[PDB]
RNA sequence: CACAGGUGGUCAGGUAGAGAAUACCAAGGCGCUUGAGAGAACUCGGGUGAAGGAACUAGGCAAAAUGGUGCCGUAACUUCGGGAGAAGGCACGCUGAUAUGUAGGUGAGGUCCCUCGCGGAUGGAGCUGAAAUCAGUCGAAGAUACCAGCUGGCUGCAACU
RNA sequence: AAUUCCUUGUCGGGUAAGUUCCGACCUGCACGAAUGGCGUAAUGAUGGCCAGGCUGUCUCCACCCGAGACUCAGUGAAAUU
RNA sequence: GAUGUCGGCUCAUCACAUCCUGGGGCUGAAGUAGGUCCCAAGGGUAUGGCUGUUCGCCAUUUAAAGUGGUACGCGAGCUGG
RNA sequence: GGACCGGAGUGGACGCAUCACUGGUGUUCGGGUUGUCAUGCCAAUGGCACUGCCCGGUAGCUAAAUGCGGAAGAGAUAAGU
């Protein structure tokens, strides 16, 4: 449930610490993203040299967040914070080459395939 | 009602172990990986348990990679292959949402020989 | 003082074979003061075709590349981590180096018996990650109780470190590996100098037959780990490293020419563990020697001068630095200073990778 | 909404209904039968008649819920040494409501509530 | 107006507390001159709130928050006082031991003197009594309630009160 | 600029985005030296701006507790017309 | 002998000179995407930074962020910049 | 670079219902706890301190929860053919 002020938590290693969303693409009004979606962010703190920078504007996924996702059983996935991976753009893909902190099933799809293979462990 | 009662209990899972909030247990999950089913195992702390029946549940924390996750688990769903106490902790409160709060040394429990 | 990284395992994976197509390729101690090679410390010459690129263009009398260092960590046993004496050996085995390299068997052999029965690599690393994390997590908690006490008393020092080692106990308490954690710079030097054994970065060396370079589902399983884990692999066969080791120059290239390889796969495994510490090469080019010395990427230029000479880092003036590149285009030392390719480098310098200078001092 | 909730309000706050209805219930202990409105007769009945079906056991233990409940030891000696006694075999139903019209000051519907064996 | 306002002085119990604060009580005094129900909207006065956290708005208005003591620690700047409680950090309950109640306060007998008194020494019985350390112990939480600073940066104006 | 019309001046900072803010510039419509100029620690229920924390301020409201509103009995208005 | 103002909020409602979606003609319409005009009002038709602003610039969305009337709709509904 | 037509999924916003789930609330349930008063005292309890402060939480209500919807068709047409 990240809305845009939301402020994320980072899990690749792109440089970027702490993002915020900044509008949650995808639909006129749409108010939420959860695990899976896009969003758009400004970095607002970033390690001195890393691959992104502080104020930049681009894209994330979210992958983890407090209120979680809900399973077909009826079982929710929350985690402790929100995080997502950020991503280029243009091309939607990831810009780290790690992932940090496991993900969920949702986020395995053709787009995010990158993420599924590198996280520790796929909830 | 007692039809409902005889829907949600002819549906109930019949091997459900006895377990405590505060226990560690293991929580063997059904995933389904495009089509074969292997199992995830979800170890971590019992800190709450909803007792419902059919609807029971059951929520399990753990620190995954450096961030704590927590599972409901729909105690009769056919997607828990089994569950297993690895140790029995003492704790003298139903619901252990303090521990959301709690890091490391702070977390961990006293183990319950009662 | 070198880089190195030790060479580990389960029993029967493969690393005694690994260790010895080592030490045939290697450069005996007869050739490299200051390396007295134990049993379980092979030097051996580290692969830079710039090195030979530079010797060509200069033409020096004698040839010195740098060697690095392995040491071949041997004996392993269930339970390893519970204090027996041979776990124990294992440990102090592999907490003096700093890189890491686990052996994967990645074939299936009627005539080499396995683990557990069934050909897995996924077995294999969770198994050896467990033990290394019950160790980890011991030394951890060791160091959570040595530290908590002092960070009771207000030390600001003692926080810092207790946060990183209370979010690094849960993760070694779930036989976890420790590298896949998200730990800043300041905290990786926090704690250094618990010298952990979870971090220190670790490839994978993946002895596979001849005709099982590509479609492997047991080199699929590593390359899956060690993207997982952010890690390297090096899938090698140790039959035909030997095969490397123990022929001619004329016989070698026979048999990489007949197996479609370019280079030995053991300058690849020490490629590998040579960019997994952070390392780089410069040379010294002239006319009476030309020399490989390799520095870790970051590294200063006292540091440099000192590498050779304490003198020289601790008198150092300027530094006449020359790429490789540079020295390549206008051929030679001569050719490229002609151009102004030399550039001027002080006290605050970092030296990068194929730069030759001529270091000055005044002691 | 108030659906399927239960307890009446009757225009106070919980922990005055609470001293009232303590109040009340030790008043129909010690006289058998008193007179309220019909409204708080009818929530008398859901503090009375517990502490009768918990008399009608004497412990230590059930002497000490009665004094909770009542604060008022000849209450509590009542109902365990007199009421459980005289209730032991009935099942619930311990008082009777009887409406006996309209108090004159403010037009409020009164009635009766009494134990049900205060004939003998 | 039998009006939620205003009106000087005197008295000043207990437990906790620094206290005339505050909480609960005493003596004393009251339940405020319409009640009874119900438990819609809406209003007013409160409580809690998933995820988010100023996106609200003219404006964080309101609310939420901070909040005690002790110890450590404390920047720019300064008129050298300040700033400053800057900021920030740690500890805190109970029980036992030290010590059948300590440091300290009080000080009865008894002993000696005495310009025999409402004296001075000595002496410590009794009473009172922190604070600290160590060890143990309960809780999710020990300044547990009430009570009780939000903090920092830039800047206009006016020295200040 | 408590002064600047043009004007949201220009450039820079800060923000993803800054007519406000801060710094500088100076093209001062229309500053200026006791109807003082310029600084200035401290001070202020003073004006403006930024941040941490904090939050139902908001997304986007939900529930609950009480006082009314509602029903009954008694009493008994008002403006307006 | 009183018809309360701008803007915001809340709630709208109509028009159609249509912003999107629907249908079509022409095209300097290969396709994709457009331009233009005709039909069409069923539904839908941003969030933010600045500023009291509407507006506008800007950031980032959206299929689209339509244009007007309604005492420049709406203060015996709110606010009061 | 890249389609019409036709087909399948899956969303946004909106709407209706519902409470099985996930949750909020839950001063009517249980517990913990500070101060204090009281129940003769101990023990145990109760009152008051915002429900004293809190921790959980049943039913209900409920959204963030999860079901369903917008249609297809058929007449008569618009522009047009
Ligand atoms: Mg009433
Ligand atoms: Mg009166
Ligand atoms: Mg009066
Ligand atoms: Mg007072
Ligand atoms: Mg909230
Ligand atoms: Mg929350
Ligand atoms: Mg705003
Ligand atoms: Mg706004
Ligand atoms: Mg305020
Ligand atoms: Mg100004
Ligand atoms: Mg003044
Ligand atoms: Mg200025
Ligand atoms: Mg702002
Ligand atoms: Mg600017
Ligand atoms: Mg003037
Ligand atoms: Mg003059
Ligand atoms: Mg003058
Ligand atoms: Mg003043
Ligand atoms: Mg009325
Ligand atoms: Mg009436
Ligand atoms: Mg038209
Ligand atoms: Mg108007
Ligand atoms: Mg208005
Ligand atoms: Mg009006
Ligand atoms: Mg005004």
């Amino acid at each position: 449930m990240i809305q845009e002020q939301t402020m994320l938590n980072v899990a690749d290693n792109s440089g970027a610490r702490r993002v915020m969303c900044i509008k949650v693409l995808g639909g006129s009004h749409r108010r939420y993203a959860g695990v899976g979606d896009i969003i758009k962010i400004t970095i607002k703190e970033a390690i001195p040299r890393g691959k992104v920078k502080k104020g930049d504007v681009l894209k994330a996924v979210v992958v983890r967040t407090k209120k979680g996702v809900r399973r077909p059983d009826g079982s929710v996935i929350r985690f402790d914070g929100n995080a997502c991976v950020l991503l280029n753009n243009n091309s939607e893909q990831p810009i780290g080459t790690r992932i940090f902190g496991p993900v969920t099933r949702e986020l395995r799809s053709e787009k995010f395939m990158k993420i599924i293979s590198l996280a520790p462990e796929v909830l | 009602s007692n039809i409902i009662k005889q829907l949600e209990q002819e549906q109930m899972k019949q091997d459900v172990p006895s377990f405590r909030p505060g226990d560690t247990v293991e929580v063997k999950v059904w995933v389904v990986e495009g089509s074969k089913k292997r199992l995830q195992a979800f170890e971590g702390v019992v800190i709450a348990i909803r007792n419902r029946g059919l609807h029971s549940a059951f929520t399990v924390r753990k620190i995954s990679n450096g961030e704590g996750v927590e599972r409901v688990f729909q105690t009769h769903s056919p997607v828990v292959d089994s569950i297993s106490v690895k140790r029995r902790g003492a704790v003298r409160k139903a619901k252990l949402y303090y521990l959301r709060e709690r890091t490391g040394k702070a977390a961990r429990i006293k183990e319950r020989l009662n | 003082m070198g880089f190195k990284c030790g060479i580990v395992g389960l029993p029967n994976v493969g690393k005694s074979t690994l260790f010895n197509a080592l030490t045939k390729a290697g450069i005996e101690a007869a050739n490299f003061p200051f390396c007295t090679i134990e049993p379980n410390t092979g030097v051996v010459p580290m692969p830079d075709p710039r090195l030979d690129q530079l010797a060509e263009i200069v033409k020096p009398q004698r040839t010195l590349p740098t060697t690095m260092e392995f040491v071949d960590i041997a004996g392993l046993v269930k339970g390893a981590s519970k204090g027996e004496g041979l776990g124990n050996q294992f440990l102090t085995n592999i907490r003096e180096t700093e890189a890491i390299g686990h052996v994967v068997r990645c074939f299936e052999n009627d005539n080499i018996i396995a683990v557990s029965g069934k050909v897995n690599p996924a077995d294999d690393i969770e198994v050896i990650n467990t033990e290394l994390a019950l160790a980890d997590l011991d030394t951890c908690e060791r160091a959570i109780h040595r530290v908590q006490k002092k960070a009771k008393g207000g030390d600001k020092d003692a926080k810092a470190e207790l946060a990183v080692l209370e979010k690094c106990l849960p993760q070694l308490e779930n036989a976890g590996m420790l590298r896949a954690l998200d730990l800043s710079a300041e905290e990786k030097a926090a704690i250094r100098y618990l010298s952990f054994l979870t971090l220190k970065p670790t490839m994978y060396i993946a002895n596979v037959n001849e005709d099982g370079f590509e479609n492997n589902p047991y080199l699929d399983q590593v390359r899956e780990i060690a993207a997982k884990e952010g890690s390297v692999v090096v899938p090698v066969c140790a039959a035909v490293e030997a095969d490397i080791a123990e022929l001619d120059d004329e016989e070698r290239d026979e048999f990489m020419q007949e197996l479609g390889l370019e280079e030995p796969g053991l300058n690849r495994v020490i490629r590998a563990g040579y960019k997994l510490l952070n390392l780089q090469t410069y040379f010294t080019a002239g006319v009476k020697e030309v020399r490989a010395w390799t520095i870790p990427v970051g590294a200063t230029a006292p540091q440099a001068a000192g590498k050779i000479h304490t003198d020289f880092e601790k008198g150092f003036i300027r530094a006449q630095t020359i790429s490789f590149e540079d020295f390549i285009t206008y051929k030679g030392e001569q050719g490229a200073k002609e151009a102004g390719k030399m550039r001027a480098e002080g006290k605050d310098y970092i030296v990068k990778d194929g730069d030759v200078m001529n270091f000055l001092f005044n002691v | 909404m108030r659906h399927r909730k239960s307890g009446r309000q009757l225009n106070r706050n919980s922990s005055h209904r609470q001293a009232m209805f303590r109040n009340m219930a030790g008043s129909l202990v010690r006289h058998e039968i008193i007179k309220t409105t019909l409204p708080k007769a009818k929530e008398l009945r859901r503090v009375v008649e517990p502490l009768i079906t918990l008399a009608k056991t004497d412990s230590v233990a059930n002497r000490r819920l009665a004094f909770a409940r009542t604060r008022d030891n000849e209450i509590v000696a009542k109902l365990f040494n007199e009421l459980g006694p005289r209730f032991a075999s009935r099942a619930g139903g311990y008082t009777r409501i009887l409406k006996c019209g309209f108090r004159a000051g403010d037009n409020a519907p009164m009635a009766y509530i009494e134990l049900v064996d205060r004939s003998e």
